[PDB]
């Protein structure tokens, strides 16, 4: 039987069977409910739409993300996401196949506990493992020594991993993520009088970000150009047909990854957290990391972010280093791909916790393997 | 409706 | 020479010289135009009317407010308002006195720029400034540490400003306001038999709103009190002298401030936007902010609102914490009171942008010290 | 005129006149700059804040320590700490009283010049001396021979002082200290779902470390007890009123002092660096030392730390050497206390570098000493 | 807000 691989991303759920080269199910991790009383009873409405359903019916629903910064905040909402993942999106009985769960680094013990409990007892999975997302990210490029800079909708994190072993004390988390950049995008679009408030409107702003924002290579000269010619500014049209112009705002939004001060976060920028994790690594190995900075997760998709990460972390490194930013295509779903790779293998076939083990030993098996 | 798009 | 302080509220304009403790002029901010052909050539009638002249002629004019949600939706009717503000209501030449305007948080950047051009190139002011409405208020409260819930006819803002250093990232703007509740009062009064439609009737509804309506301390219990008894029934005479008996309506009309789901907006109640604004700030200052919660603007004048506020945030906030809704009498004009203080506070005398500066740096000068 | 005694500790600056048995000033050595814009200009707001002013204003400031690990990082920041010490904390003109500066052993020779030059040329001290911290500690403990284990916010220092002299060859500078220990508390809190990131938030964690944390006499026995029963669990509520619930974390943090492995530190633990220091001595003085183990500096305060240190170092030494741990109260301040005694000696009153000596010799006065 | 004491 083929194990099931699920990337529990904060914004989108990527899932499939082991050995697929790309995820089968790729959908926004949304649970919806209706904002108004239902009146055409002959329609036969259902009380909570999920995934692409909620995104289809958008403006009659309140939209809930159950995962905030990797923390599962609402469990019955997340349980419905997994129910839909299994019975509808993949069409499989999860009690008959082993399951691979991705998880974010430095995420509290209880999240793994409740994930475990729900898998082993709501879905009765037969065997299971929970992988540190960055491991899978590095593995996805086929390399086995580097530092990963992961940056999803909910978490940005830096993990050094050498000869395939992680450095746990040298990990960093920064919660400034894709949602936060959507937040700041609202605020700056408000300057040109484009207000967006409802969750539905939030999704419009997410769409806008995903197609007109880009990482400026040279912020000062760019912003001087933006104050000198309209040629850097362009437009997009709403689901309401009307056009909206995105301008200075284009670059100002993604600039925040390097300047978290712009969202009033004192926390260091992504170039600083990568550097500050390399400098937490043992003095020997820093070279091996500089040739192997791998980017992963969807907010690493901004045009020019690689160029900026390079030209920035260049300044943080000493001169005479091969500072090479590994930013391929498929970085989008890389984490999942790595899951599928690792899942296919007899060595990893030792790692999966048997349901029976958990059943007999309680949470005491997972309380170890979470490190 | 007061703003440009949006309300 | 004495400067002028003018608050461009979406419903009523408040203006006067600095130093005074109440704003001399209050023209309700309305422009209105003849709804029919003028027939008596001997009357000496005029093209359009404003403020209390518009109120006097009300039953024959279409009424337009040229500010909505704080945005100046029409510039010619705003400029008419300023012409009447200065040369008719205050009998002062604005080209001989510095002037301070007021503006809402997060309002579109273009608004400040147009206002500035109209002041410097219609009214030829010597020097100008545009204070952020909330800010002025804490000055009006004395206290330089606190969170201001300003709620007028148009906007609602919840700035927290600490140790006198702001926290702009924590600002929340909720477009539920007094106009929105006037509009909702029309809908609920229909249920008992009363029709209001015209712009002129909107002002009669406003009068009913300013007299008989009040905030329930507990909606369900007071609801039930109606359902059991006539005890909350009170009556108001229209201009016809016919009495209209309204009830179950008073503690419903403004219950919208705590349940915007009644009016088909999505965002949480003014108590929830208060708590959530505090929760955006760095975790130390919260103790001091809960003890310095300030109310301002005419829609904070509902009887019972303080009690409801204090209990509502006492539910949301921690136990073993103290909640102080500082809500004085005269909370209403607690802006042209703060602006009076600010123009009097002689250390501020460098802040007024000079006409010569604006004539060199163009509209870009207005973005000096704002959000 | 009386002398002034100053302790340039990594975390808190302890200062006061000589002969006194407690310092007159004790404050966190922080330069705190604005995080945000000072909109209420009437405050008279400061370009930076220091000590208890910064700690009151915590929520609006970026808190920088000028000493990191043990070395001054930015001289002007340290210079502000000193300026504030004299004029604000002590309310004295530094031109008017002799001055003693504490210093760490093996601090590079140029630092001595910078300190000396600042104290004469910035602060006009009428006489000056610079002292090895650790000596002062034993001196204060009365005894004329022993091994010091001094640990503050930045450096753990072990010195065997014999016949009243530091033995320089035996001095084991250890880069593990209070600040480093603070970081690890952040992580083990994270396990249970509590988060803290901003540099303000760091200082909150410091408050927790100084209260709930303690040293267990034997690690897995204690931990097994804690894993069995919630009896070992306590709480402490943040400035935002929410209680934190804490058990297993309480012994786990300061365990690190015995296990630098927990933090990936290559250097040995606190008992270890003590032994490892003892063994380097002239063999005849080994027993002279073992009866004379002396603890000091703020990190030495944890309950059970002395009893643990005894059971720990007893393993490393050959038995029957009679190892004894000097750890009464007031050991929070032994270092500054020692200087206060030293500065009371009439011989020392002859021995200072005078202002006139520096005004003839400049910084070259140290070149006879520094080799 | 996610976090138990922080977000
Ligand atoms: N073209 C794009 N440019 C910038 N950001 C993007 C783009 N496409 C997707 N994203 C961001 O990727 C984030 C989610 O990526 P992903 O890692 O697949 O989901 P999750 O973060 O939930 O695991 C979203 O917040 C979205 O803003
Ligand atoms: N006694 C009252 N109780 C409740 N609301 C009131 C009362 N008096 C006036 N209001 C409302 O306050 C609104 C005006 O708000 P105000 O703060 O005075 O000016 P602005 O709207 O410019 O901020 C009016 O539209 C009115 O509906
Ligand atoms: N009672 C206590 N419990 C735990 N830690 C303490 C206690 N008292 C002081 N400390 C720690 O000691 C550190 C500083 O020690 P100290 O030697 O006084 O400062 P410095 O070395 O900078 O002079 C602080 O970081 C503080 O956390
Ligand atoms: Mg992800
Ligand atoms: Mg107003
Ligand atoms: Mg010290």
């Amino acid at each position: 039987i083929a194990a099931l691989v699920v990337d529990n991303g904060s914004g989108m759920c990527k899932a499939g069977f082991a050995g697929d080269d790309a995820p089968r199910a790729v959908f926004p991790s949304i649970v919806g409910r209706p904002r108004h009383q239902g009146v055409m009873v002959g329609m036969g409405q259902k009380d909570s739409y999920v995934g692409d359903e909620a995104q289809s019916k958008r403006g009659i629903l309140t939209l809930k993300y159950p995962i905030e910064h990797g923390i599962v905040t609402n469990w019955d909402d997340m349980e419905k996401i997994w129910h839909h993942t299994f019975y509808n999106e993949l069409r499989v009985a999860p009690e008959e196949h082993p399951v691979l769960l991705t998880e974010a680094p430095l995420n509290p013990k209880a999240n793994r506990e409740k994930m475990t409990q729900i898998m082993f007892e709501t879905f009765n999975t037969p065997a299971m493992y929970v992988a540190i997302q960055a491991v899978l990210s590095l593995y996805a490029s086929g390399r086995t020594t580097g530092i990963v800079m992961d940056s999803g909708d909910g978490v940005t994190h830096t993990v050094p991993i050498y000869e395939g072993y992680a450095l746990p004390h040298a990990i960093l988390r920064l919660d400034l993520a894709g949602r936060d950049l959507t937040d700041y995008l609202m605020k700056i679009l408000t300057e040109r009088g484009y207000s967006f408030t409802t969750t539905a409107e939030r999704e419009i702003v997410r769409d806008i970000k995903e197609k007109l924002c880009y990482v400026a290579l040279d912020f000062e000269q760019e912003m001087a150009t933006a104050a000198s010619s309209s040629s850097l500014e362009k437009s997009y049209e709403l689901p309401d047909g009307q056009v909206i112009t995105i301008g200075n705002e284009r670059f100002r939004c993604p600039e925040a990854l390097f300047q978290p001060s712009f969202l009033g976060m004192e926390s260091c920028g992504i170039h600083e957290t990568t550097f500050n994790s390399i400098m937490k690594c043992d003095v020997d190995i820093r070279k091996d990391l500089y040739a192997n900075t791998v980017l992963s997760g969807g907010t690493t998709m901004y045009p020019g972010i690689a160029d900026r990460m390079q030209k920035e972390i260049t300044a943080l490194a000493p001169s005479t280093m091969k500072i090479k930013i590994i930013a391929p295509p498929e970085r989008k779903y890389s984490v999942w791909i790595g899951g599928s790779i690792l899942a296919s293998l007899s060595t990893f076939q030792q790692m999966w916790i048997s349901k029976q083990e958990y059943d007999e030993s309680g949470p005491s098996i997972v309380h170890r393997k979470c490190f | 409706p007061a703003w440009x798009a949006x309300c």
